[PDB]
RNA sequence: ACAGGUGGUCAGGUAGAGAAUACCAAGGCGCUUGAGAGAACUCGGGUGAAGGAACUAGGCAAAAUGGUGCCGUAACUUCGG
RNA sequence: UCCUUGUCGGGUAAGUUCCGACCUGCACGAAUGGCGUAAUGAUGGCCAGGCUGUCUCCACCCGAGACUCAGUGAAAUUGAAC
RNA sequence: GGCUCAUCACAUCCUGGGGCUGAAGUAGGUCCCAAGGGUAUGGCUGUUCGCCAUUUAAAGUGGUACGCGAGCUGGGUUUAG
RNA sequence: AGUGGACGCAUCACUGGUGUUCGGGUUGUCAUGCCAAUGGCACUGCCCGGUAGCUAAAUGCGGAAGAGAUAAGUGCUGAAA
């Protein structure tokens, strides 16, 4: 009964969820923004976050990890390259949820979740 | 006699020489500041009024901060109180420690248990389960008869029927000690207790034989 | 019987009644067969009857159960003479005499 | 307590009638039973007459015996007194079981 | 199950009594711009704690 | 946290690490009467459970034709002498599978290191 | 774990070799049977010269459980194959002369120590 | 704008005995309401310690075997099975 | 037609069902066909072996409803009802 | 009729308190008070009932329109063949 | 005094079950250009295990003792008489 479980259901399967995570994870690190319902990305933290923690070491095994996920090379030559140096220093954190009101067409509450940098 | 207040923490054994394995609940008690002490002259019952832990003095209202400023006792998570067994006497200001528990030997335990959400009657008590087969149609685990056929016209008060569990008071008698941790402020119970970890419990001595 | 060494309660009580058999009853209900009742008596007895009786048995050990009462066996209800020309029975067997 | 209380057993159930006396070492065969001595009575009567004296004085002998088996039957009886186990026994039901190899 | 007799506006009126909707009453203003907008949500201008938000 | 500091003290800190697969020898302690014994048990360990004071791990042997399976507690005082024999080389954590086939075509290869 | 209308093995050589047990006592309820109990069993598969004779209901003691038994020492001993020591049904006493297979020590509390003297492994 | 019915032609690759099957080529769609925690309960399922039909009228439902080559294959028979 | 389900055997520890038989049984009944019959049958009944949540005793999990929110929006019934 | 669910009265099956006894003790038999709790598992037949097998303290008697299908079951009764 | 069955309560520390969110083995196929390495689908594709949580088969507790008025019964003193 949830009793200390983690991890929501989205009306989504098992194979549903891993591919909305990994969709999800790979459209928020290619435009350093996006905009989703304010459950999945509380949930997205979960998954993005994680892969520039693996990104912030660079290396072939690290890297082949990281391509098992995210399911596409544009998204992980991405990391190790430019997620890594910047968020170095950082530990932990990695973005930030930006509420926006709820939509028009089934009043479903948005958030705009970002990247904390925001490339400055 | 009077009791303590503390909070659950995990359940472990203890292993001995002889080589008996005795399941035991940690119970982590504070030192029991008393707040105000009830007597006969003034509302008829003899009580006194205890409190533990420690709590951030941002949020403690007034109201609270003032009860407490009046017996010069600090602040604390929750507030009882116990009652007095016919010729004891307590001062307000005192801070009640572990070491009394060390000749009880037997010590009840009450606390607020589990809540397992809306349960079904299946589970509220263990209903024996209709056969899954044979033509059941959409009826595998529903209560059924509820009542007599026009006679009682109703269904009678206290019927047995789906609810609510946990979120209660809950009741274990004559809960035997292993070890009482007075320099650590612990208390050992063999056994298990209602409620889950962090949630306050209140142990008194038992009442049975 | 080995705690009873007298027949005391025999001229006390000089009948002994057996259970009768219950009736028939509707939905095809057969009775309970009636409990056997048993005497006790002190070891070594001898039981003699009239009308050129004899002795049924001798008791020599405790634990000996001697049959010295049949009871009467059960009649037939209306069902049991199920039949196509009869189709509806109106005769039933008496139960035996005890 | 082991040829202690081996001694202290085999030279009193004598005094009672106790014939056809084995000692048997089991050491290292079981991990339950340390020496198996065995005892034999002529009938029902005369092996529950020992079964019961044995008992009788291990209870102001100290030691409390931690069972017995001879229940409304002499066919087979056997009580302990810790490290140290007795078996009384008869004459007709000792060939039936096997001997001296337990 | 259907029901045998016809419920009037007290019956309905009475039921519906928990169908009122609340007020917010929970508007805040932006340190910065100005513009009212619930809590912890962003302005309709994209505009947050007084930081240049997106504003798109 | 104050839980945690309990273990560390019953807690003994002489048992060996090995691998779930092996050959152990355990003498396991026996209560009766006054005399307080050891009894010898050889087998093959066919579960790790290593968790704090908890942590068991599942023996298994086979005796008279039939296979027996017992269940100890590294951090308990029932348990006083342990070694490893014949050291198994099996790349799987549970050995759940012996229980299928017989012992006799299930031998397992020493480790070789 | 053993209970009404179970399949077991036979442990001694009684003549027994398949049995089933048919009536677990205990008291009214009784659900299941443990390590040492009394418990009725009715012989399905047997030596035709042995001591016994196929369909003979009696009582029986179970020797080796496939849950196990439950040492106060959170230990438990399962084994492979659930087995009965035949005894006779007025009396306590155990039919066959040999017990094959070992037995556990907590059949001492339940005062059939006899069977432990026989069974030489453990 | 209905989970129904409607005859003909074209018949790709992979393993397969194949127009069954699983993925997939060209091609076409995500099935005109969705967002939330996953309560009792209902439906489609997966798994399970010990026992294995003891539930029930009834092995109902479930569960189980399931392919190829080789050896062997009873009573009976109309000599085909 | 009945008495002690007819009572002996298999099947079961226990079998108002099944299987050849004892008898105190003869009505049907020989093309409104009688007897036996291999194979065949989503055919009636019984038993056995493997198998399992059918069950003791249910527990957990995966999905769609059930629940809340936003949009659209029925039903049978109703003399009146505090 | 079976499953889930129970409730009430005591003309009490056990447990409890007694009287009498032709009650030496255990074991018994009859009667009185007492309804707080408990009051079975399987084969046969659709079964109620009953027989049998095996336990315990027993496997209680009746009302509930001989309780309970806007809870389930369609085995008997069961229109149409 | 000890130990047992059913019943109820509580917890997951032990022993297990689940644990389609963790890891691994493996069949067919497609794709990441390719070897290697991965991901998708085939009931979680099929299995081996298995974190917490939940749970029982797992382990602790309870049915009180006692107080008042009592039923049947047993009584003390004592008149009508």
């Amino acid at each position: 009964m949830r009793h200390r479980k983690s991890g929501r259901q989205l009306n989504r399967n098992s194979s549903h969820r891993q591919a909305m995570f990994r969709n999800m994870a790979g459209s928020l690190v290619r435009h350093e923004i996006i905009k989703t319902t304010l459950p999945k990305a509380k949930e997205l933290r979960r998954v993005v976050e994680p892969l520039i923690t693996l990104a912030k070491t660079d290396s072939v095994a690290n890297r082949r990890l990281a391509f098992a996920r995210t399911r596409d090379n544009e998204i992980v030559a991405k990391l190790f390259n430019e997620l890594g140096p910047r968020f170095a220093s950082r530990a932990g954190g990695y973005t930030r949820i930006l509420k926006c009101g709820f939509r028009a067409g089934d009043n479903a509450p948005m958030a705009y979740i970002e990247l904390v940098d925001r490339s400055e | 006699m009077i009791g303590l207040v503390g909070k659950k923490v995990g359940m472990t054994r203890i292993f001995t020489e002889d080589g008996v394995s005795i399941p035991v609940t940690v119970i982590e008690v504070e030192a029991n500041r008393v707040t105000q002490v009830k007597d006969l002259a003034n509302d008829g019952y003899r009580a006194i009024q205890v409190t533990t832990g420690a709590k951030k003095a941002n949020r403690v209202t007034k109201p609270e901060a003032g009860h407490f400023a009046k017996a010069g006792v600090e602040a604390g998570r929750g507030l009882w109180e116990f009652r007095l067994a016919e010729g004891e006497e307590f001062t307000v200001g005192q801070s009640i420690s572990v070491e009394l528990f060390a000749d009880v030997k037997k010590v009840d335990v009450t606390g607020t248990s589990k809540g397992k959400g809306f349960a079904g009657t299946v589970k509220r008590w263990n209903f024996r389960t209709q056969d899954a087969t044979h033509g059941n149609s959409l009826s595998h685990r529903v209560p059924g008869s509820i009542g007599q056929n026009q006679t009682p016209g109703k269904v009678f008060k206290g019927k047995k029927m789906a609810g609510q569990m946990g979120n209660e008071r809950v009741t274990v008698q004559s809960l035997d000690v292993v070890r009482v941790d007075a320099e650590r402020n612990l208390l050992l119970v063999k056994g298990a207790v209602p409620g889950a970890t962090g949630s306050d419990l209140i142990v008194k001595p038992a009442v049975k034989a | 019987d080995e705690n009873l060494n007298t027949l005391i309660d025999y001229r006390f009580e000089k009948s002994f009644r057996a259970e009768r058999g219950q009736n028939g009853a509707s939905r095809d209900c057969t009775g309970k067969r009636g409990k056997d009742v048993t005497i006790k008596v002190p070891v070594g007895t001898r039981v003699i009857d009239q009308g050129t009786g004899e002795t049924m048995g001798d008791m020599t050990k405790h634990g000996q159960r001697l049959l010295v009462a049949k009871g009467g066996w059960h009649g037939l209800g209306n069902t049991r003479f199920k039949s196509s020309v009869n189709r509806t029975p109106r005769q039933k067997t008496n139960g035996t005499p005890g | 307590q082991g040829k202690a209380l081996q001694d202290f057993v085999i030279d009193k159930i004598d005094d009672l009638k106790g014939q056809d006396i084995i000692a048997l070492d089991v050491q290292g065969k079981s991990s339950i039973t340390d020496c198996m001595i065995i005892c034999t009575g002529t009938s029902s009567r005369h092996v529950m007459s020992i079964a019961d004296h044995v008992v009788q004085e291990s209870r102001a002998a100290g030691l409390l015996p931690l069972g017995v088996e001879g229940e409304n039957s002499a066919d087979w009886i056997v009580v302990d007194l810790g490290d140290v186990i007795v078996h009384v026994m008869q004459e007709e039901s000792r060939r039936l079981y096997e001997l001296e190899k337990l | 199950a259907v029901q045998q007799n016809k419920p009037t506006r007290s019956k309905r009126g009475m039921r519906r009594s928990h169908d009122a909707l609340t007020a917010v009453t929970s508007l805040s203003v932006d340190k910065t711009s100005g513009e009212k907008h619930l809590r912890h949500h962003i302005t309709a201008d994209g505009y947050y704690r007084g930081r240049k938000v997106i504003a798109k | 946290n104050i839980i945690k500091q309990l273990e560390q003290e019953q807690m003994k800190q002489d048992v060996p690490s090995f691998r779930p697969g092996d050959t152990v020898e355990v003498k396991v302690w026996v209560v009766e009467g006054s005399k307080k014994r050891l009894q010898a048990f050889e087998g093959v360990v066919i579960a790790i459970r290593n968790r704090g004071l908890h942590s068991a791990f599942t023996v298994r042997k086979i005796s008279n034709g039939e296979g027996v399976e017992r269940v100890f507690q590294t951090h308990s005082p029932v348990v006083d002498s342990i070694s490893v024999k014949r050291r198994g080389a099996v790349r799987k954590a549970k050995l759940y599978y012996l229980r299928e086939r017989t012992g006799k075509a299930a031998r397992i290869k020493e480790r070789l290191n | 774990m053993i209970q009404e209308q179970t399949m077991l093995n036979v442990a001694d050589n009684s003549g027994a070799r398949r049995v089933m047990c048919i009536k677990v006592l205990g008291g009214s309820h009784r659900r299941y049977a443990g390590v040492g109990d009394i418990i009725k069993i009715t012989i399905k598969e047997a030596i035709p010269r042995g001591k016994v004779k196929k369909g003979d209901v009696l009582k029986a003691v179970v020797v080796r459980t496939k849950k196990g038994v439950r040492r106060p020492d959170g230990s438990v001993i399962r084994f492979d194959g659930n087995a009965c020591v035949l005894l006779n049904n007025n009396s306590e006493q155990p039919i066959g002369t040999r017990i094959f297979g070992p037995v556990t020590r907590e059949l001492r509390s339940e005062k059939f120590m006899k069977i432990i003297s026989l069974a030489p492994e453990v």
